[PDB]
């Protein structure tokens, strides 16, 4: 009932998010994901 | 095995100057291609100059 004295009150951080630029890492993640290996890692 | 000792400098002649290459090249360039290719070749190269380093020193 008090919290209304307060002189340093804001609503929320409500701004529009960062903008960022593609990479080239996510490129060699897929390319890595996409190559064969040792194991057999799954059995049905 | 005459000449075969005197390479080694040889070699290190041109490991920095291809590795400053490397760097300036990838620093440069603008394509996801040729960026990918320059870091696999930047660390392939750090792994063969310690290598052939580790072996010069245990050999000699």
């Amino acid at each position: 009932d008090n919290c209304r004295d307060v002189s340093d009150l804001k609503q929320y951080d409500s701004d529009e998010p960062e903008l960022r630029s593609l990479s080239s890492w996510i490129q060699n993640e897929f390319n890595k994901a996409c190559e064969l290996t040792d194991s057999t890692w799954i059995e049905l | 095995n005459g000449k075969w000792r005197e390479q080694l400098g040889q070699k290190f002649e041109e490991i920095r100057w291809l590795i400053e290459e490397v760097r300036h090249r990838l620093k440069t360039t603008e394509n996801s291609f040729e960026q990918i290719t320059f870091m696999q070749a930047l660390q392939l190269l750090f792994e063969v100059e310690q290598e052939i380093r580790t072996f010069s020193f245990q050999l000699i």
